[PDB]
């Protein structure tokens, strides 16, 4: 039970209590990715266009 | 109406819980998986504690305490005693065990070894199973974890039969931590005489199947405690609860507080009770040893209906009223 | 976010029209558009189905439909007639005969591209549309028919709008002609692609309600329609005052939606009391919601217990203790847990509103997707073939134009549907 | 000084915002106009309150905050809040349908559209410091714009800012408050596409602040107003040591070498005590003792789980008030021989306290009582994976029938996005269960 790096302040302090020892996607892929979404949505609502004009 | 959940389709004791429970008409019986239960009669292995106690508007209740694996392990429990202070390496009343790994403590019971046959004050210890003298052939048999104890080799023997025994207590811990032993023991008896040089293992599956003698002295190789109260006075002039029972309620007690801390469900978001099996032997001083703590018991079937309902009244109608058999272990 | 709101053919203008006499007053509008309320909840959200005119006026966005001129006659002389917009009035002259074909392929398409005229004023005064509600029966022709041609144009024109019907279902108890289970089998397929939210209402339920528990020996269709417009104000409560759940079409949907189709619910209210001494008596929330849940107070006449809930929507109107509807609520789910799926959880939501309907200090509206919606279709069906067995009645189609093969294909078009909620019934988790 | 920017995002982040901000001018005696009558250096400064507040020439103390949400009407009650005058239009971005609950709706469909924007905006924010450090992003799992923004939002900030700390507060849902059947879909999408991108992300369980409020304000049925007023004070209690002079998590690196020894295990546990209803006129107070013991209870904790059945990786106390390290280590030695806390082999069992003697601020007419000394313990428990096994069970049981799937991929997003992200929690679940046994 060892206190350890004791800081005072005037607003407060702080310190260390031990018990015990121990024993990334570039913006191109992004875009990359939204834009395949957003073609997916022009796809599907193409075909329904089609099947409307059927 | 209250809601309940089977979990353990091989459960005999928690079968016969279900049936009482619907019975009463006041319980129905959800498909297992359906998660709006009041109480779960959940699985022996990996029961999901994790996801109880967060149903809005039910109030929940499992039959299992979660950590009470710590107990009723082999292994487990050695740990357990021997790192407790509440139970200590000097712990009068569990034999001395070791834990040991195949292919660990194996240094120190080699060490205890020596100790003992060099002063030739009897060195047997018991590790499918079996018994030796000499550790070469008992390290030689695990590596094909495990635990090696000392063999109690002065067992209290039946007469007639000069036979040994265990004694089987059941334990009921209810949701407030309340521990309640059923008044009505077991002891599984040995059908053969005792031989001190499979009448050594008094389990009711090998005395079964590998006993030439099973049933001539008790239905079953079971032996209920008013028989044995009538012995123990007839033969050793003392009773059951002054030579045995205060040892054995200490021994509880002693095990099931010392986890209470860890186990506990006293706040928190869902309840907890819990069934167990303590095995206990007896020397020929009338002194008490515990052997294991089983975690999902059978019963006797002579008992089955009486404890049974007493889970009822005890442990589930507690905390869902409709509209003793048990000794209360004060703390 | 505005909806627009579209009633066409009889029914749906005679239901249409008591849907906003009974909303108006909630919101505080008279009929000369005026509004003389007391609380502000009542505006808050009153741009959802009003607009505002100069004078601040409130004009419903409203348009409204028919192929013949005498129901909107009689709507224009009505108590509310007044409000709408002149120019919102569209009709022809010839009629649609009961006949889904004169709706969809003949009468109706000579008037609807006046109807989308309509409909794309009213659109583009909005900042963010959501989507439309139409008010229409399956039995007739124009509102069948000519509702189900609309619906198909507003999707081609506004792809990325929700759309949701009232729709009024047929039963040969309520039934003006034979051949309306032709016109709802072949409208059902229409709304099964065409629309996500459609709240099934049956007449025959209608009939039982007014007959069997408000106790009117001869019930009219004025009763009838007393229940719909009552129950329109239940379902639109959330889309109309401020709110959490289900505060908009889309999140509604999502909500109400497991699977694309299966978009049919059955609406519910609660209380349903005689007239007489008894109309006066308090409802607790106990009350209050064991009746919403009772299949007696559900207008699609199909046994719940017959199916499972995949979604439910609740909604309490009135000044009640929101912690003792939660708890009734639950209560309801945890006794009664096999009727609710169990691969969908949490799936019934609660609403609470302060504002109680006209005539109540106390109400609780029911939506629901169940699978015993099946019944109503399998009823329909039933129908359908007794006739088209023997090809009864089709000169009355042919004659417009439509072959036999369209007929064929409504009609394993419902079965399909059918056995698809049959596979949920079952599915179990 | 090095400068923080917090982000709220969604209904759920923008209303907590709201609620620390307010909090956060009563604790610097900020005033709604944004002047500070204690700051004597007028229009400049590089105190510790700066990491949070920039300053006009005019004395105006502006919070380094952004809001976006889909729809306008929640930020539009900022523009006329009390603290109204804080907020330049700038930092308050709103569109015009939001993602009706939908992941796909918020990541895909709708965020393409305004993501550019909300660069731009954050962009002037840091133009204005001179170090910045990183962001604290506020938002709901549940909605389609907490979830589906914020998991875009927080993959550009890596590419915009790649060195810069990102911190999460992040609101799991509850059914008792849910509006969404789909919330556990939304919640495995946004951690699915998170993890990488935050280094310490504080969950908080509705459920739990919920109960909290029941039992310990005897609120019958808590709003979002007392939900985020308690959760203002948790989070106030975890930014104080960004905020005033101090040792003890200076900065946002701090959090991660003093909370997270493992990236992808980094959702610390937050527990607080005391709460206590300002309806009682007087109520005993609680020692350093008994508001320490209080942070081991599971009925105090941000997210209900079972510490006792997990190891800890670190643990820091957070106290705020009459607090001296005497009566802590007396109160942490008592509490070490009472309770199980176990920690992992290979880390020290140990605890780092900060103390500041400011006692927490409680709003005027709120429902928290005023109290002598609080404390907020972060302790990084593998227990916490309790919250994603029940999370993973609901995706489990609707995902198997395809449930509502098709508002997903009606969106563009492909189904096997859902597989992905189910897939990345299982091995999530499994790291915790290789820690903690
Ligand atoms: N604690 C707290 N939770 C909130 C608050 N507002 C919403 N929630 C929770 O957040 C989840 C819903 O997400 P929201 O933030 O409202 O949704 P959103 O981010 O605006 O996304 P969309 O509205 O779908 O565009 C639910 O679990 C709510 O219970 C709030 O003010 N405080
Ligand atoms: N140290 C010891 N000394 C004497 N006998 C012992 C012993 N340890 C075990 N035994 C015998 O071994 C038999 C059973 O072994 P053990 O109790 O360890 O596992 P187990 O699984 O068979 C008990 P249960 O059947 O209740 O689950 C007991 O009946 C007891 O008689
Ligand atoms: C509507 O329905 C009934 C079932 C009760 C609930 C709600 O309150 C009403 O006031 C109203 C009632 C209607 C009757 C009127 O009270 C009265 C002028 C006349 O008898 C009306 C006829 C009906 C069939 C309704 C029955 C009441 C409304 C949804
Ligand atoms: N509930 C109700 N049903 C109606 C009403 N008017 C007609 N119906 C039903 O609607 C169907 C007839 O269609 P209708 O709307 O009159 O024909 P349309 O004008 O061609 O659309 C039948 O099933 C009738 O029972 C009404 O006012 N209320
Ligand atoms: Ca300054
Ligand atoms: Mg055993
Ligand atoms: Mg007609
Ligand atoms: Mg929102």
């Amino acid at each position: 039970m060892e206190v350890i790096e004791l800081n005072k302040c005037t607003s407060g302090q702080s310190f260390e209590v031990i018990l015990k020892p121990p024993s990334d996607p570039s913006l191109e892929e992004i875009q990359k990715k939204l834009e395949a979404a957003e073609e997916r949505r022009k796809y599907q609502e193409a075909e329904l266009l089609k099947h409307l004009a059927e | 109406m209250y809601t309940f959940v089977v979990r353990d389709e091989n459960s005999s004791v928690y079968a016969e819980v279900s049936r009482l429970l619907l019975a009463t008409g006041q319980w129905k019986r959800l498909r297992k998986d359906n998660p709006r239960f009041n109480l779960m009669l959940g699985e022996r292995n990996r029961l999901p504690f994790g996801r109880l106690g967060h149903e809005p508007g039910l109030v929940q209740l499992v039959n299992y305490y979660r950590g009470a694996d710590k107990l009723c392990r082999k292994a487990s429990l050695v740990k357990l005693i021997k790192t407790s202070p509440e139970l200590s390496e000097s712990c009068t009343w569990f034999p001395e065990s070791y834990v040991i790994y195949p292919t660990d403590e194996r240094e120190v019971f080699l060490a205890a070894y020596n100790r003992r046959r060099e002063g030739r004050e009897g060195n047997v210890w018991i590790a499918g199973i079996l018994i030796s003298s000499e550790a070469s052939e008992l390290l030689d048999f695990i590596d094909e974890v495990h635990v090696i104890q000392k063999y109690l080799e002065k067992p209290l023997l039946l007469e007639p039969g000069h036979r040994k025994f265990d004694i089987r207590s059941w334990v009921l811990v209810d949701h407030l931590y309340n521990i309640y032993l059923y008044r009505e023991g077991v002891l599984r008896t040995s059908s053969e005489p005792y031989n001190s040089a499979t009448c050594h293992l008094t389990n009711h599956c090998i005395q079964k199947e590998y006993s030439k003698n099973y049933g001539r002295y008790e239905e079953g190789n079971e032996m209920f405690f008013e028989e044995f109260n009538q012995y123990l006075m007839d033969a050793l002039n003392t009773t059951l609860e002054n030579s045995i029972l205060l040892q054995i309620k200490h021994i509880i007690r002693s095990c099931l507080m010392c986890i209470e801390p860890a186990i506990s469900t006293k706040h928190l978001h869902y309840q907890s009770f819990q069934l167990f099996g303590f095995d206990f032997m007896v020397d020929e001083e009338l002194k008490v040893w515990l052997i294991e703590v089983n975690g999902a018991p059978a019963c006797a079937q002579k008992l089955y209906a009486e404890l049974c309902q007493g889970i009822v009244d005890v442990a589930i109608s507690s905390v869902f009223p409709l509209a003793s058999i048990f000794i209360k272990l004060h703390h | 976010r505005e909806i627009v709101h579209i009633q066409a053919g009889q029914c749906g203008n005679q239901i249409g029209a008591k849907f906003w006499e009974v909303i108006s007053d909630e919101h505080g509008i008279d009929p000369t558009g005026s509004y003389h309320g007391d609380s502000d909840l009542q505006l808050e959200r009153i741009n959802v189905y009003y607009n505002e005119a100069t004078g601040n006026k409130y004009v419903p966005r409203a348009i409204l439909v028919d192929l013949e001129p005498g129901t909107m006659d009689s709507v224009r002389s009505g108590p509310f007639g007044q409000i709408f917009r002149p120019d919102n009035f569209v009709f022809g002259q010839s009629g649609a005969g009961n006949n889904w074909a004169k709706g969809h392929y003949t009468e109706g398409a000579e008037l609807v591209d006046s109807v989308l005229d309509v409909v794309r004023k009213e659109s583009e005064s909005c900042d963010c549309l959501q989507g439309f509600q139409l008010t229409h029966s399956l039995g007739g022709g124009t509102g069948s028919g000519m509702g189900t041609l609309l619906i198909s144009k507003i999707r081609e024109e506004y792809p990325d709008r929700i759309m949701n019907t009232f729709s009024v279902m047929p039963s040969p108890k309520v039934s003006d002609t034979v051949v309306e289970p032709y016109n709802a089998t072949l409208s059902v397929h229409q709304l099964v692609e065409n629309t996500d939210e459609t709240y099934c209402i049956d007449n025959e339920a209608l009939y039982d309600i007014c007959f069997r528990t408000l106790k009117l020996t001869t019930p009219t269709y004025g009763d009838l329609n007393h229940l719909v417009s009552a129950t329109m104000s239940g379902v639109t409560t959330c889309l109309r005052f401020p709110g959490q759940l289900n505060a908009d079409l889309r999140k509604l949907a999502v909500n109400m939606v497991p699977f694309p189709r299966l978009h049919f619910f059955m609406p519910g209210f609660a209380p349903l009391t005689s007239r007489g001494s008894q109309q006066y008596r308090a409802l607790t929330v106990p009350e209050l919601t064991q009746q919403m849940f009772d299949s007696k107070n559900m207008m699609a006449a199909c046994d719940p217990r017959h199916g499972r809930y995949l979604t439910v929507a609740a909604i309490f109107r009135g000044r009640m203790s929101m912690k003792e509807v939660d708890e009734q609520m639950l209560n309801v789910q945890n006794k009664n847990s096999s009727y609710f799926v169990e691969w969908i959880p949490n799936n019934v939501k609660t609403a609470v509103c302060d504002i109680p309907p006209r005539g109540l200090k106390m109400s609780a509206t029911f939506i629901g997707n169940s699978t015993a919606i099946q019944e109503l279709f399998k009823r329909i069906s039933e129908q359908f073939t007794a006739m088209f067995r023997r090809k009864a009645f089709l000169h009355w189609y042919t004659g417009e134009g439509m072959d036999e093969m369209e007929f064929t294909e409504a009609e394993s078009n419902m079965n399909d549907l059918v056995s698809e909620y049959q596979q949920y019934q079952d599915a179990t988790a | 000084m090095r400068e923080c920017i917090s982000i709220h995002v969604g209904q759920a982040g923008v209303q907590i915002g709201n609620a620390c901000w307010e909090l956060y001018c009563l604790e610097h005696g900020i005033q709604p106009d944004g002047q500070m009558p204690s700051d004597k250096t007028i229009g400049g400064g590089d105190d510790s309150f700066n990491t949070f507040f920039s300053e006009t020439g005019a004395g105006k103390h502006v919070p380094r905050a952004v809001f976006v949400d889909l729809e306008p009407t929640v930020i539009d009650e900022v523009r006329t809040g009390t603290y109204r005058q804080l907020f330049h239009p700038e930092q308050l971005i709103t569109g015009k349908e939001d993602a009706a609950n939908n992941y796909a709706r918020g990541h895909y469909t709708i965020g393409k559209e305004i993501i550019d924007l909300v660069l731009d905006r954050i962009r002037k924010l840091a133009d204005q410091c001179t170090g910045l450090q990183g962001f604290l992003v506020f938002h709901s799992f549940g909605g389609g714009t907490g979830s589906g923004f914020t998991s875009l939002l927080m993959e550009r900030l890596s590419v915009d800012y790649g060195k810069k700390s990102k911190l999460e507060f992040s609101i799991y849902p509850a059914p008792q408050v849910s509006t969404a059947v789909v919330e556990p879909y939304n919640s495995i999408l946004t951690t699915h596409t998170t993890l990488e991108h935050s280094d310490c992300a504080f969950m908080v369980d509705n459920e739990a602040i919920y109960d909290i409020c029941r039992r310990n304000l005897d609120i019958e049925r808590p709003t979002y107003t007392n939900l985020n007023r308690l959760i203002s004070q948790i989070v106030s209690s975890i930014t104080a040591s960004l905020r005033f002079d101090g040792a003890l998590n200076v900065d946002l690196t701090e959090f991660q070498t003093n909370l997270v020894p493992y990236p992808r295990i980094h959702f610390p546990l937050a527990t607080y005590a005391p709460v206590i209803s300002a309806e009682k006129a007087y109520h005993e107070q609680l020692s350093v003792a008994e508001i320490t013991n209080a942070c081991f209870e599971p009925a105090n904790q941000m997210v209900k789980c079972d510490p006792r059945h997990g190891k800890y990786m670190a643990c820091c106390l957070l106290y705020r008030g009459d607090v001296v390290p005497k009566d802590v280590n007396a109160a942490i030695a008592t509490i070490k021989t009472k309770r199980s806390i176990q920690f992992v082999d290979w880390c020290p069992t140990g605890f780092k306290v900060g103390i500041n003697y400011q006692p927490p601020t409680v709003v005027p007419g709120g429902d928290l009582a005023k109290v002598q000394r609080a404390v907020c313990m972060l302790s990084n428990t593998t227990a916490i994976a309790e919250a994603w096994a029940r999370l993973d069970h609901k995706f489990d049981l609707m995902y198997a029938k395809r449930a509502f799937v098709h508002w997903y991929v009606g969106e563009g997003m492909e189904e096997g996005e859902f597989s992905e992200a189910r897939e990345d929690m299982a091995a999530l679940e499994k790291d915790y269960e290789e820690v903690g046994v």
